[PDB]
């Protein structure tokens, strides 16, 4: 299943945009591909955690984007 | 679960997900299971099997449940922790409380975690702080982890923060109702307690329809009447005129309590059907069952409030009882005539304007109403499923930022070509209205016309200086093909700027006040009030709806852009 | 026969040697489980609560102290403390905090102590017993009426509440009834407290079995 | 009773009818309040005994439309248990009513509250600029005493579409009793059939209905329970085929099919993806079938509920929507027991209905 | 001289037209940042309150509404107000639940309203400015003389708080210093105020005017 997700780097060259991807990817694959896309520097902070803007709530860099439940029109703001 | 310990972070994972066919892996790529930057790994790649441990080729022996395992590599410490029971749940409330102390290492704190409980207490000491309404934390002794990185000083406590000590988790949610997961036993007194729910809540990522419940306004009538007759001499006079005063009193008590229990019946039904947009933010917040009720099929749909006034009562009251012209008007007349105008009409009640009827516009100074519209457009798509309803919609490019937060909405994306709804310039322009035009087109060309209902019906919302002049569109947009499943909306600063076929059109004189001067294609005029209103919570109300139920690559509002 | 409350919450309330009670039926509420109604033990501590949840209904039960007195006492006391009494309550009004705990507000439902200052018995817990919302308006509205029967009363609660636009009250409660805003109440019954404290000061308060003597012995002469 | 010659076989006679009182009663007040004794206060009796002998004739009046309304409603609408009497003798009542009749499919719910069918109308009027005094007082007495009765049976209907039952699980699933073991009644098997749903775990309580003769589906061999998977599948198909095939004909709403279908369904699991979820959910109640839903609350149901049952505790209830409208009616709960189903159903099962 | 609080806090303070201030130094208090103190905000919200910081000192000011008063005027009115502003102020006293913030009672740092509930001006704070403890025996020490003197005195409220044996207090002193909890002291107070409000109804109440009328009538013989 594909979804449709905003994503923020306010912190890291303040950025917006937003991406279609496969559900069943981790947390994890989702910086390495904003970071491949804009080619930002400085290595993430450790853990890749990450924030859901309109639920306020938090997640590890860890989950499955289909288990900890992030489905369409969420925003994550990364740490 | 597998815990990691190395300088200043903690992590987690789960190997219950997995055969034993995986090895778990820790290393720097980030295919391994466990991702490290600041460690070079030199020497190889730690690895786990059953449990084993091996440092690439070498073998360091085994671990076992309950005790810990610790490794050096690269001139730093690495530890590893195995459980596999599963932990409890807990809330607690808080309320008046100013100060929530947590130690293991004094009896007197409000929660006490005995030290000889669990195989890996460790003595430690912190407290939570409330100031101004917002929470912040303070360590004091022993370690904390927040986030999974360790911290050495005050700190304020965001909404979303999750704080780790002694293998127990604890986190924080605004009205302070505290949530703790836990491994492990610890004493307590503040008081217990549960959160509210409701069958939508649990079932919140799918929805469906429910019955509905319809109201019928009260239709009566009514009776009324009112007086119409005109030591010795002392008895024969006053006593007949006091028969009369207790008489009349109690008729007009009975009336009285009458009239009051048919306004008050009116008031509820008006007030409970037409709801201000604060309301539906506060109902869509909470998941309530009347999102989307209406449908194509009831009546009542595409119908706006647009403030509150005064009303016409819908219940007859016969004031002729008998002739008023043979007498002069006495004080029992003038109470009777008083009571007359009260119960006639009913104050402060919403003013409804329907959008079914054909094209309506609107007129006043071009920001008051920029400022209003918002109030339509909520109102219109709070009560209509996407299946049904669509949107189009034209502005200045300007005022972008401000038009911004409707591009979440789910009926504003199109059915057949993946694009927005919005039109900036000639190139977007050119690349949708062609393709709707000649959608509509075959609507037009078809002799099923009258009989069928079209699917989705699209609002057009008009309010930019006419770039659109030319296009062949408008040729449809003049508003005589109504039954094509179309409507319209405009908006200007004169009259005269608007077609003359118009149906319905309102004004704006100031800040606060306007009216109706058009209905029906019949000149009429009544005042009206508008409601207060806030535009900085429409983010959150959007990305809600968005969500229900009912490859890489860059999405843009034209098209799709493959990532490299 | 009704009180004002169980039109609304539809629930019955009687006073017994146990304290006051009050009763709703499960499927009236929207609670699902026992522990949500523990929130209203913090709210009031040296009040006595208890709670019990059976498979048909709730059962609330408040015992206040021995001391403390239901409203309709009131009415044998004089006029200056009637007006402390108002002022008392429009500030108890004023000063809630708890985000959690609403409010209902009538004279079925307030006792007061021997230093004039109310306390309220029944309150609701946000989307689990009737109380559900905080309506401030209907609080201001309610709260208006009910200071003219501590000023006034003259006629039944709710007659200073729903026919108020056509009956001919006195002077006092058509004038607390204009008022539009909290200062505006409070400066109301500033004046009005003044007054009573300057007229006073004019009389004298002598034993009335001396007066007796001293208004009939001049007689015959 | 003199049917029990003929035990064996049975078959109807002419059918009894009745009607409700409808009249509209009036009012009147034609008049306006050392030798004083003998001369007037003497006629003084006789100007005011009369109005008082009117009033009493008056109250005569209203109780026997009272009395007539209640009996006619407690004749057409007999409970539960007054059922099992007439069953356990042979009555002639067995088996009423007909496909042709319009009162098939109604229910008796319980015992409350009910406004007159009469009509009561106040003609004098006249209660300002007069000395109403005594004899006036009595007619607003007699207005509201007279409006309404009380312990009146209340009604419901079924025919106009699906109804939904809500409560506490205990208690709607006990009623379900008493409402099949009314409509098993007036009806005859030659024209009402049944279909049920439940769960395989209570297979016990229900056992009594296995015997009752509506539930032989006429089609194909079988019983019309359904426990798990298995007897689903081996059933529903042909029961899906046999609604299509009826579908497919053009004279779906001028013509009438004899053997009618009523489903009852508490337990939506075990049908939840199969296709004949489409024919009943939409909307075809001109196919000639019907429904009864059971749930723990509103928000488990679908769109096309018209009526609407609310249970509270174990002996009050109230309704909440009829026609689509918001309503409001409160009735109190019957009293029966369970024991005697056996042989109620039984009984029933051996009378062979013979036509013609 | 030196005011009872004025020793204890070490600090000065003064009453003008911008409302009550206080000073600290800032070498005698451990406070470190000053961001601390905005604790002092989140009580009486309906006050006006403003702290700044310097290196030398510290400066609180805080301004009440125009119809409070200082505690001084108290000494006016008559003796049922007295007893029940005591009674209040017991009652006030045995709430205060926050664990940050301590309190200090002394005749300084006391206003009431028109309805006779008593207010408190300065609060410590836990760790930075004093007092520091949330200390119980003085507090009570404190509270009973306070009460001592506010229902009468021909003493400062040093006298009170300090020592009995200096002088021969009235009967009333005596009764009140001496208590064993804030349930003594409460029913000691409730059966003094229904002694008063039995006595009222034997009295009656005439104008000046009229009485001297009679006492005209009474000499014209």
């Amino acid at each position: 299943m594909y979804i449709d997700i905003t994503i923020d780097l306010k912190h890291y060259n303040g950025s917006v945009f937003d991406l279609r991807l496969s559900d069943y990817h981790p947390v994890k694959k989702v910086i390495d591909i904003a970071w491949q896309a804009q080619s930002v520097s400085m290595p993430p902070r450790e853990g890749h955690w990450i924030r859901v803007v309109n639920k306020d709530k938090v997640f590890s860099g860890e989950c499955k984007l289909s288990d900890c439940g992030i489905t369409n029109g969420d925003r994550l703001e990364i740490l | 679960l597998l815990w990691v310990f190395y300088q200043n972070n903690v992590q987690k994972l789960n190997l219950s997900n997995l055969p034993s066919s995986h090895p778990v892996t820790i290393g720097p790529d980030v295919k391994d299971s466990v991702t490290i930057s600041t460690i070079p790994f030199n020497s190889g790649v730690i690895s786990l099997k059953r449990y084993e441990v091996f440092l690439g080729n070498d073998c360091l022996g085994t671990i076992e449940t309950d005790i810990s395992f610790t490794l050096q590599t690269d001139q730093q410490d690495i530890r590893l922790i195995l459980t596999g029971s599963e932990p409890e749940k807990s809330v607690y409330f808080t309320g008046n409380r100013d100060e929530i102390v947590c130690s293991s290492e004094k009896t007197n704190a409000d929660i006490y975690l005995n030290p000889q409980d669990f195989a890996f207490a460790e003595q430690s000491t912190f407290s939570l702080l409330r100031a101004g309404g917002s929470w912040s934390v303070r360590p004091e002794s022993g370690t904390i982890f927040l986030n999974g990185e360790k911290i050495n000083a005050n700190t304020p406590l965001k909404p979303g923060d999750e704080i780790f000590w002694n293998f127990t988790q604890m986190r924080v949610t605004e009205q302070d109702l505290l949530e703790i997961v836990h491994y492990a036993q610890f004493e307590t007194a503040l008081t217990e307690t549960v959160k509210p729910s409701t069958e939508m809540q649990k079932k919140y990522p799918q929805y469906r329809r429910t019955p509905r419940m319809v109201y019928d306004l009260p239709d009566d009538r009514v009776s009324f009447s009112f007086p119409s007759q005109e030591f010795r001499d002392k008895n024969q006079r006053k006593k007949r005129e006091e028969k009369r005063e207790r008489v009349y009193k109690l008729y007009l008590d009975n009336k009285r309590k009458e009239l009051q229990a048919l306004a008050e019946k009116q008031k509820q039904v008006l007030e409970f059907h037409f709801p201000s947009f604060e309301q539906m933010k506060y109902l869509t917040s909470e998941i309530s069952d009347r999102i989307w009720e209406k449908s194509l099929e009831s009546k009542d749909y595409l119908q706006l409030r647009l403030g509150t006034g005064t009303v016409p009562s819908s219940y007859e009251i016969n004031m002729s009882g008998g002739d008023l012209a043979n007498r002069d008007i006495d004080d029992l007349m003038e109470k009777s005539q008083h009571m007359q105008r009260v119960y006639k009409d009913i104050r402060n009640a919403p003013v409804t304007v329907d959008l079914a009827e054909g094209p309506m516009g609107l007129v006043g100074k071009s920001q008051i109403v920029k400022n209003e519209i918002h109030q339509l457009i909520g109102q219109l798509s709070f009560f209509n499923s996407y299946h049904d309803l669509r949107f189009v919609f034209i502005f200045h490019e300007e005022e972008y930022k401000d038009w911004e937060w409707m591009k979440w909405l789910p009926q504003f994306q199109m059915p057949h070509i993946y694009a927005k709804g919005f039109i900036y310039n000639e190139q977007t322009r050119d690349q949708l209205l062609s393709s709707l035009y000649e959608l509509i087109r075959e609507r037009d060309l078809e002799d099923d016309k009258e009989k069928l209902q079209f699917k989705p019906h699209f609002v057009f919302v008009i309010t930019n200086q006419q770039l659109i002049s030319e296009h062949v569109i408008l040729e449809y947009l003049e508003g005589q093909h109504e039954h094509l499943g179309i409507s319209t909306i405009v908006a200007a600063e004169t009259k005269e700027s608007l077609s003359e076929n118009i149906t319905t059109l309102v004004r704006y004189i100031n800040e606060h006040e306007g009216d109706i001067l058009i209905q029906k294609k019949k000149a009429v005029r009544i005042p009206f009030r508008l409601d207060h209103h806030q535009r900085e919570d429409n983010e959150r109300f959007s990305r809600t709806l968005r969500t229900l139920n009912h490859e890489i690559a860059i999405v843009t509002d034209t098209g799709l852009i493959p990532l490299s | 026969q009704k009180s004002y409350l169980e039109n609304q919450l539809e629930a019955v309330a009687e006073k017994t040697d146990a304290g006051y009670t009050f009763t709703f039926q499960r499927e009236k509420i929207k609670l699902l489980d026992g522990l949500e109604a523990n929130v209203i033990k913090d709210i009031n501590p040296f009040f006595h609560k208890e709670i019990d949840v059976t498979d048909d209904e709730v059962i609330i039960t408040i015992q206040p102290p021995s001391s403390y007195k239901a409203f309709r006492f009131m009415k044998a006391k004089d006029k200056k403390s009637k007006w402390q009494f108002a002022y008392q309550l429009v500030q108890a009004v004023q000063q809630h905090n708890l985000s959690r705990l609403n409010l209902i507000v009538a004279p079925e439902n307030i006792v007061f102590d021997k230093g004039l200052t109310p306390y309220f018995l029944h309150y609701g817990v946000k989307e689990s017993i009737p109380p559900y919302e905080r309506d401030e308006e209907r609080v201001w509205q309610e709260l208006k009426a009910a200071a003219a029967l501590a000023v006034d009363g003259a006629f039944a609660f709710e007659d200073y509440l729903k026919f108020n636009e056509t009956l001919t009250f006195s002077a006092e409660a058509k004038a607390i009834l204009d008022a539009e805003s909290y200062d505006d109440l409070l400066e109301l019954i500033q004046t009005h407290i003044d007054e009573l404290e300057a007229k006073a000061k004019t009389y004298i308060h002598i034993p009335r079995k001396k007066w007796n003597i001293q208004r009939y012995i001049g007689l015959g002469l």
